[PDB]
RNA sequence: CCGAGGGUAGGGCCCGUGACUGGGGCGAAGUCGUAACAAGGUAGCUGUACCGGAAGGUGCGGCUGGAU
RNA sequence: UGGGAGAGGGUGGUGGAAUUCCCGGAGUAGCGGUGAAAUGCGCAGAUACCGGGAGGAACGCCGAUGGCGAAGGCAGCCACCUGGUCCACCCGUGACGCUGAGGCGCGAAAGCGUGGGGAGCAAACCGGAUUAGAUACCCGGGUAGUCCACGCCCUAAACG
RNA sequence: CGAUGUCGGCUCGUCGCAUCCUGGGGCUGAAGAAGGUCCCAAGGGUUGGGCUGUUCGCCCAUUAAAGCGGCACGCGAGCUG
RNA sequence: GAAUGCCGGCAUGAGUAACGAUAAAGAGGGUGAGAAUCCCUCUCGCCGUAAGCCCAAGGGUUCCUACGCAAUGGUCGUCAGCGUAGGGUUAGGCGGGACCUAAGGUGAAGCCGAAAGGCGUAGCCGAAGGGCAGCCGGUUAAUAUUCCGGCCCUUCCCGCAGGUGCGAUGGGGGGACGCUCUAGGCUAGGGGGACCGGAGCCAUGGACGAGCCCGGCCAGAAGCGCAGGGUGGGAGGUAGGCAAAUCCGCCUCCCAACAAGCUCUGCGUGGUGGGGAAGCCCGGGUGACAACCCCCCGAAGCCAGGGAGCCAAGAAAAGCCUCUAAGCACAACCUGCGGGAACCCGUACCGCAAACCGACACAGGUGGGCGGGUGCAAGAGCACUCAGGCGCGCGGGAGAACCCUCGCCAAGGAACUCUGCAAGUUGGCCCCGUAACUUCGGGAGAAGGGGUGCUCCCUGGGGUGAUGAGCCCCGGGGAGCCGCAGUGAACAGGCUCUGGCGACUGUUUACCAAAAACACAGCUCUCUGCGAACUCGUAAGAGGAGGUAUAGGGAGCGACGCUUGCCCGGUGCCGGAAGGUCAAGGGGAGGGGUGCAAGCCCCGAACCGAAGCCCCGGUGAACGGCGGCCGUAACUAUAACGGUCCUAAGGUAGCGAAAUUCCUUGUCGGGUAAGUUCCGACCUGCACGAAAAGCGUAACGACCGGAGCGCUGUCUCGGCGAGGG
RNA sequence: GAGCUAGCCCUGGCCAGGGUGAAGCUGGGGUGAGACCCAGUGGAGGCCCGAACCGGUGGGGGAUGCAAACCCCUCGGAUGA
RNA sequence: UGGUUCGUGGAGCCAUGGGGGAAUCUGGGCGGACCACCGCCUAAGGCUAAGUACUCCGGGUGACCGAUAGCGCACCAGUAC
């Protein structure tokens, strides 16, 4: 559920907010945070390289364990559910009976004093992780590896998943959170049931303000700038685009495919995006 | 009203300094013209 | 002190009236088509929704107060 | 107290046939559609046939003039949770009853909001026919919607 | 064109007369009163408001009358803008 | 002899403008060749959330004293931030370094680039952040947490005594963190005292008084006291914290647990050391053996790493503690005590300004701290005033026009004008009371009105005490007094009705535009499967992102409500293994040069041969587009209806003389005595129209229109008065 | 050349006083249980009034200026983009 | 692709970024496409004075300047500013 207030200033007329009602514990692990560098949008070479970022609120990272093959067959007790700002799902704390704490983004459904456990032999419920050969076709699914061993990447926001559809030779075959169809190496890990925090997508900013305080600096619409800025630049008064609706640099921004052609993971991609 | 010149001797001296100017291609000719020159001052004086 | 009432100000209800506008009733000597009553020539009626010069049509669901 | 029948309701699961789409194979000059046609589709390999996969919605036979509910309404199968109702014993209470202005709840379809889902069907819409014309009836397409959750709407030939 | 600042308003005038009013006249289809038309006459006078940036014009209320032109469409080293 | 020529000199304007905030001066005394201008005294005015005091930048001797006045000083000068000269800045504890890291910079390893060079993990550098031991007083012409005095403290070395498995750049703990709100107890600071100390005063009608006036503290080890902060203890197992570990983490057991205990800080006390007013007298003496006490107010500071709530979820590293590793266990480390040792740089002065940035002794700009009292509801606002500092480096007269800033005005009251431009009005607090509409928050301080001073009497609750008095805070009721007037001075909304545009708070053309423009939550299209797309770079490498489709890029639209039609022929984009065209290359029919020859060399047909284009489809919140003519109804008028040319298809809903309407001041209606503007209608829309969005919409606006009330020198229409010229 | 100016990054600092009174919580009411309502408590917000501070709305002055953007009066934001 | 007078020209020669890729004198390069004849020459390793260039410095000499000239500087100048 997301949570509303009443219009008593123009903009809380519309903000909402996440209720955190998950959320059993309110400060990080010491020994798992770490100063998140912010960039401001702007590369080593002091060049801003992707536009109007910069001037959200502080922030520590927290170590993410995105490898979990690391301690096949060890246990770990879900001890915590915490908030993480640098991602739209929220983390979990586990305590190994190796006595070692580790955090994994938590999956809808976890419980706080629940087991998990990693490993070909782990069961199939909801925070275990498992290469992709041992999780039964149809079992929805998170935290996908993409190649085994290189961590996972896919399926990782706020309410976000991929399932299992079928084995073919040492792959199996998942349809992504895009819909997109894809084989993938069945040595990768994963973790079964979806990505917590699926009301993540119904909060409402509600006012510039937020935006501003989440690093997101305004966006100048091409349409009000000037011929030395932008291709949609210029024009007396109001105008419309008047050729094609193009980017700041040139190209075009209305169907225009930008996949590489001759990209090798074609060869395990089996049908694209939907909608 | 608040005008050009607000002197700030770290940044004198990080900026047009001797050190400074030894760094780069550039600077170095900048001393190499000025000795030539016969510059009686190479490099900005700042008090430190 | 109260006090007829007068004055300043702000409300409530009612009546008459108003450029213009909505449909309604009647008139009938007109124009358009023919929706309903026969299986009325697409059985009809229906709440709703979208649409069409007009009667009306179509969808979804319902009734028989439907012929064979 | 002891029994009964039942698509009564809610939640979670789950099975097969069919339709469409995608892949592989095989194969060739048409298929489809109508009162008759045309649009459409098809040598860029369709239709018809076989194998594989994906996905949504509805449950053939049983099925009846049948059963259940207060009404709306309810139909594959399994489990859990839960309502009403009938029966036999004639055991307990002792008129504790009937009705019911207001109130509260329920309330087909269509419609609305937020989010998902989308196979088939199909308002609007486009095209083909028909016709004097045809903003229709018939044909080929087609978006809402039809399905799920939650919140609204509160109507009916909501009829016996 | 090594620059002659522009509409309108305000201020301040001054001049022309093809006279709007006042003064003097002839003709009248001038009974009177009121008018029409032309001649003489520039001494003085020639209002306040609504609209619009407006000049102009229309309108309101008056008036003897509510004249028309020129002066770099008078006047920004006088103001406004 | 001319180039608005170049360099220099000297004229004119002219004894003219000006002499730099309208805070303001007058006299006496002295000095001196010379005095409005220097010194001294008295009187007057101005600042006092500063125009006073302290600190950091920056400046660099401007500081102090003597002697000077050519120049500098907007006049003068005997004076000075000026000339000459002499003197002046004192640290283990203050700041920085011999400590730590932040962005960033640099950069072993490594990577990349024609050269120059670009990157780059560790490491190093980098501070106003972390860390770290000094308080009060006296003294100089000029420095003082630095010299001196009193009382305290840190590190290093060495030694002695006790104690311990000692030992680290390694492991662990800790350091270590936001915003808003806030408890308890204190301190800073402040107010009162009929009490304590004090030189004196009795004026001019009265007062010898519970009179006036002045002052009534500061630092302080251990100890103690009050208040807070931090921290559970024992044992057993252990596979994790890149070795080891007794440490830490994890599981279990047992005592303890909002307690205590141990530890740490703040405040109080505290041996001791200091200070000490008015007045008087020539910075110093006296006051004075100064007194040094009680009550109230009270922080935004302290205890502090306190508490709660919230989402946007809030540095690092060292010091410190703990663990062990080699090693070493006559060492080493820990604790106590003692002696010794303790370096380098800064320190003057100005510092909201005449010493800094502005060419100037320039009404401008400049970061942190202290910033007293009374009254006004509060306050850092406002008036006055303390301490302290000033009267702004030309003056003296005069009393014109005109200008500036200011005050008032008979009757009228927007008649002014593009416009109420400007200026009036309103104005704080308390009480009463308050409309359409609304997204139910608001609109709202709506509007409108009443109260406001002082005196006496009665009285209610709270704070500190103790439950009382005293002090301080919040009230209530009754009866009176004075004036033209009681937020009696200063600071402090004029209001309403109705349109346009933009939802809103925000942003902008530094220095002519603040807006209807940009942004904005929010809507949709589209790209991107991660070594993502996209951006920067030749590259390596970065950003994206230590993110992963509920995510990231691009584009348009712009809260919210109800909506967003028809045209895919052209261009774009997407899909299409056919076909057409297609370059290098392949191929080599056939032809040529030359040679006595084998041979060398050259041209070259069919056929094969990509993307692109052509071709077939799709696609509009992709670029864009969205008709004409003739005819027809019981009068006229018009045309639901039919016909016909053309088109890719002919503008749907809604709105319309509009931020759009040429003709135009369209016509009609409203408001006005009168309305080219305004509001409401109509529709022949020159030339609206649906995300370059269409139509609305409460609230909001230093936006732009129109009207009314209030009130006014805006005006009829001007007059007088003030001060600076 | 970013000691002016624009954006970002690291690390510090500042924002008198007054007003409004969201969620939540507690109590009471209500119901089968609820929704909800009332009171108290509470202290939210690109909330309100207003200094510092940041601005630069309208007018007047200035215009060989005090000033190559200043002065007076008025006015906008002032816990937040 | 560059170099050469040679800008695709009949375009050789010298150099070489890509592809293919030899031989040791009966080997090989050149004589301006190419072939024959006739000649010239010895690639894919390195070094080598002198004659040539310049003028911070020293000297000598001017039908060179003479303080607005001559160097920017005759002088405490790459200074003051
Ligand atoms: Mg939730
Ligand atoms: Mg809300
Ligand atoms: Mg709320
Ligand atoms: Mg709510
Ligand atoms: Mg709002
Ligand atoms: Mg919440
Ligand atoms: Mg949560
Ligand atoms: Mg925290
Ligand atoms: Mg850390
Ligand atoms: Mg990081
Ligand atoms: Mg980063
Ligand atoms: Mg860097
Ligand atoms: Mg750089
Ligand atoms: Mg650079
Ligand atoms: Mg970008
Ligand atoms: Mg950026
Ligand atoms: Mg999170
Ligand atoms: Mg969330
Ligand atoms: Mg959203
Ligand atoms: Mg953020
Ligand atoms: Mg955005
Ligand atoms: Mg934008
Ligand atoms: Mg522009
Ligand atoms: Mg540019
Ligand atoms: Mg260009
Ligand atoms: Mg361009
Ligand atoms: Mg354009
Ligand atoms: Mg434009
Ligand atoms: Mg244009
Ligand atoms: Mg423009
Ligand atoms: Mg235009
Ligand atoms: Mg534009
Ligand atoms: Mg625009
Ligand atoms: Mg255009
Ligand atoms: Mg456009
Ligand atoms: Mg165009
Ligand atoms: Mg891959
Ligand atoms: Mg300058
Ligand atoms: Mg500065
Ligand atoms: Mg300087
Ligand atoms: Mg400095
Ligand atoms: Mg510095
Ligand atoms: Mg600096
Ligand atoms: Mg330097
Ligand atoms: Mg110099
Ligand atoms: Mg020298
Ligand atoms: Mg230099
Ligand atoms: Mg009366
Ligand atoms: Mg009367
Ligand atoms: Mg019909
Ligand atoms: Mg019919
Ligand atoms: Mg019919
Ligand atoms: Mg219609
Ligand atoms: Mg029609
Ligand atoms: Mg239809
Ligand atoms: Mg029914
Ligand atoms: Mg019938
Ligand atoms: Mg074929
Ligand atoms: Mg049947
Ligand atoms: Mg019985
Ligand atoms: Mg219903
Ligand atoms: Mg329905
Ligand atoms: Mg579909
Ligand atoms: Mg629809
Ligand atoms: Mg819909
Ligand atoms: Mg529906
Ligand atoms: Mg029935
Ligand atoms: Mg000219
Ligand atoms: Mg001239
Ligand atoms: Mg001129
Ligand atoms: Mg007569
Ligand atoms: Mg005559
Ligand atoms: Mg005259
Ligand atoms: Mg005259
Ligand atoms: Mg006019
Ligand atoms: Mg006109
Ligand atoms: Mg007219
Ligand atoms: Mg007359
Ligand atoms: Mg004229
Ligand atoms: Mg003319
Ligand atoms: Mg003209
Ligand atoms: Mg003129
Ligand atoms: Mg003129
Ligand atoms: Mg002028
Ligand atoms: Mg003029
Ligand atoms: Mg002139
Ligand atoms: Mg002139
Ligand atoms: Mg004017
Ligand atoms: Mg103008
Ligand atoms: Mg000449
Ligand atoms: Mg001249
Ligand atoms: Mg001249
Ligand atoms: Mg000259
Ligand atoms: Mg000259
Ligand atoms: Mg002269
Ligand atoms: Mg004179
Ligand atoms: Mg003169
Ligand atoms: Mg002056
Ligand atoms: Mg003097
Ligand atoms: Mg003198
Ligand atoms: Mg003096
Ligand atoms: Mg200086
Ligand atoms: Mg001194
Ligand atoms: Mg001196
Ligand atoms: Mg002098
Ligand atoms: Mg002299
Ligand atoms: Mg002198
Ligand atoms: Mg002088
Ligand atoms: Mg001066
Ligand atoms: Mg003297
Ligand atoms: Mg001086
Ligand atoms: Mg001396
Ligand atoms: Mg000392
Ligand atoms: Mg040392
Ligand atoms: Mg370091
Ligand atoms: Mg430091
Ligand atoms: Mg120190
Ligand atoms: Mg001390
Ligand atoms: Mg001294
Ligand atoms: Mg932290
Ligand atoms: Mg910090
Ligand atoms: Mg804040
Ligand atoms: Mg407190
Ligand atoms: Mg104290
Ligand atoms: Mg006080
Ligand atoms: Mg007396
Ligand atoms: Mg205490
Ligand atoms: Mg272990
Ligand atoms: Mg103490
Ligand atoms: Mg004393
Ligand atoms: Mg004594
Ligand atoms: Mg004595
Ligand atoms: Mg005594
Ligand atoms: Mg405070
Ligand atoms: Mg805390
Ligand atoms: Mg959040
Ligand atoms: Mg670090
Ligand atoms: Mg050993
Ligand atoms: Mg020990
Ligand atoms: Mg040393
Ligand atoms: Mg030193
Ligand atoms: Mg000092
Ligand atoms: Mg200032
Ligand atoms: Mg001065
Ligand atoms: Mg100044
Ligand atoms: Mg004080
Ligand atoms: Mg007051
Ligand atoms: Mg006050
Ligand atoms: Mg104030
Ligand atoms: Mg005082
Ligand atoms: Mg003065
Ligand atoms: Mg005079
Ligand atoms: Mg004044
Ligand atoms: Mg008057
Ligand atoms: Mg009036
Ligand atoms: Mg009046
Ligand atoms: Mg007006
Ligand atoms: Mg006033
Ligand atoms: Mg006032
Ligand atoms: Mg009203
Ligand atoms: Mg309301
Ligand atoms: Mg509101
Ligand atoms: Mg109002
Ligand atoms: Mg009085
Ligand atoms: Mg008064
Ligand atoms: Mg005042
Ligand atoms: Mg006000
Ligand atoms: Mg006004
Ligand atoms: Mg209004
Ligand atoms: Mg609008
Ligand atoms: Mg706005
Ligand atoms: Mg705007
Ligand atoms: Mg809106
Ligand atoms: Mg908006
Ligand atoms: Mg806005
Ligand atoms: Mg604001
Ligand atoms: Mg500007
Ligand atoms: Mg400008
Ligand atoms: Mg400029
Ligand atoms: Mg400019
Ligand atoms: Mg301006
Ligand atoms: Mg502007
Ligand atoms: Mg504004
Ligand atoms: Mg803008
Ligand atoms: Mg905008
Ligand atoms: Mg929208
Ligand atoms: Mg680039
Ligand atoms: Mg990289
Ligand atoms: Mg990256
Ligand atoms: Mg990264
Ligand atoms: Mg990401
Ligand atoms: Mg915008
Ligand atoms: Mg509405
Ligand atoms: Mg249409
Ligand atoms: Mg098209
Ligand atoms: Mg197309
Ligand atoms: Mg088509
Ligand atoms: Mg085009
Ligand atoms: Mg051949
Ligand atoms: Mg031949
Ligand atoms: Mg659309
Ligand atoms: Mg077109
Ligand atoms: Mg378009
Ligand atoms: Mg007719
Ligand atoms: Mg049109
Ligand atoms: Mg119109
Ligand atoms: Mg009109
Ligand atoms: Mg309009
Ligand atoms: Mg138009
Ligand atoms: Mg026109
Ligand atoms: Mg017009
Ligand atoms: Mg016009
Ligand atoms: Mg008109
Ligand atoms: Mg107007
Ligand atoms: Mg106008
Ligand atoms: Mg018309
Ligand atoms: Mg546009
Ligand atoms: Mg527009
Ligand atoms: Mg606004
Ligand atoms: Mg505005
Ligand atoms: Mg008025
Ligand atoms: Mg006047
Ligand atoms: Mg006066
Ligand atoms: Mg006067
Ligand atoms: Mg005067
Ligand atoms: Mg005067
Ligand atoms: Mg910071
Ligand atoms: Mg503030
Ligand atoms: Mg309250
Ligand atoms: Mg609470
Ligand atoms: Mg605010
Ligand atoms: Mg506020
Ligand atoms: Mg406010
Ligand atoms: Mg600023
Ligand atoms: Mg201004
Ligand atoms: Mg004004
Ligand atoms: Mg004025
Ligand atoms: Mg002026
Ligand atoms: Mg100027
Ligand atoms: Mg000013
Ligand atoms: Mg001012
Ligand atoms: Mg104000
Ligand atoms: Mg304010
Ligand atoms: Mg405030
Ligand atoms: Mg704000
Ligand atoms: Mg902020
Ligand atoms: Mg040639
Ligand atoms: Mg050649
Ligand atoms: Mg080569
Ligand atoms: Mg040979
Ligand atoms: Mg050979
Ligand atoms: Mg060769
Ligand atoms: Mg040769
Ligand atoms: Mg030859
Ligand atoms: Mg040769
Ligand atoms: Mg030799
Ligand atoms: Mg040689
Ligand atoms: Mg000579
Ligand atoms: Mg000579
Ligand atoms: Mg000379
Ligand atoms: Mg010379
Ligand atoms: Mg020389
Ligand atoms: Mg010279
Ligand atoms: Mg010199």
């Amino acid at each position: 559920a997301v949570k509303k207030f009443k219009p008593y200033t123009p903009s809380r007329r519309f903000m909402t907010v996440a209720d955190f009602s998950e959320i059993t514990k309110t400060e990080p692990e010491k020994s798992l945070v770490k100063p998140l560098k912010k960039t401001g949008g702007r590369n080593n070479q002091g060049r801003i390289t992707v536009r109007f970022r910069g001037g959200g609120h502080k922030r520590l990272y927290r170590i993410i364990d995105f490898k979990r093959w690391d301690k096949v067959g060890i246990p770990a007790k879900v001890a915590a559910i915490e908030y993480d700002p640098n991602r739209s799902a929220r983390i979990a704390l586990l305590h190994y009976v190796d006595g070692e704490k580790r955090y994994i983004i938590a999956p809808d459904g976890l419980q706080v004093g629940q087991q998990v456990v990693a490993g070909p032999d782990a069961p199939i419920q909801v925070g275990n992780a498992l290469p992709l050969r041992f999780i039964p076709v149809g079992t929805v699914v998170h935290a996908v590896e993409l190649e085994p061993k290189k961590g996972a990447k896919l399926a990782r926001a706020a309410g976000t998943s991929a399932q299992i559809q079928g084995r073919e030779g040492d792959y199996v075959i998942l349809r992504l959170p895009s819909g997109e169809l894809r084989k993938v190496h069945g040595e990768c890990y994963a973790t079964v049931g979806a990505v917590g925090n699926a009301d993540h997508k119904n909060i409402v900013l509600g006012k510039a303000g937020r935006s501003r305080w989440l690093g997101r600096r305004p966006h100048v619409r091409g349409a009000a700038m000037n011929p030395v800025d932008h291709p949609h630049g210029g024009g007396e008064g109001r105008a419309p685009r008047g050729r094609p609706p193009a980017s700041p640099w040139g190209w075009q921004t209305k169907g225009l495919k930008t996949r590489k052609r001759r990209k090798p993971s074609s060869r395990f991609i089996i049908a694209r995006r939907k909608k | 009203m608040k005008r050009t010149w607000q002197p700030n001797r770290r940044k004198r001296a990080k900026t047009h300094g001797f050190r400074a100017r030894m760094r780069t291609p550039g600077g170095r000719k900048v001393l190499k013209r000025r000795r030539q020159k016969g510059r009686w001052r190479l490099t900005p004086a700042v008090r430190k």
